[PDB]
């Protein structure tokens, strides 16, 4: 009967599955993910 | 060809909102629980 604190955060799980690549394409100054969630997952 | 059994929708089962070509729950979630039998009774339920 173990008890433990925790932390909701709201879109840590849309940027998780980001790859880094390390280089970037024309002008793409962002990022792509394989998944995306909203803020409706903790 | 044979009945196990038919199962109504239940408060915890029911769906607000369904867009075309979407899906209850939406597409990145979890399936649904199907254990009600509507009066909250747990649906009980060779081959």
């Amino acid at each position: 009967t173990v008890s433990r604190a925790t932390t909701n955060s709201k879109t840590e799980s849309n940027t998780a599955g980001v790859s880094v690549n390390v280089g970037y394409q024309n002008g793409f100054t962002a990022n792509v993910t394989t998944n995306y969630s909203h803020t409706t997952d903790n | 060809g044979d009945t196990l059994s038919t199962i109504k929708a239940q408060e915890n089962q029911i769906g607000n909102n369904l867009s075309p070509g979407d899906t209850y729950p939406k597409k990145g979630l979890s399936p649904l629980a199907l254990n009600t039998m509507d009066q909250f009774s747990s649906r009980l339920i060779d081959q």
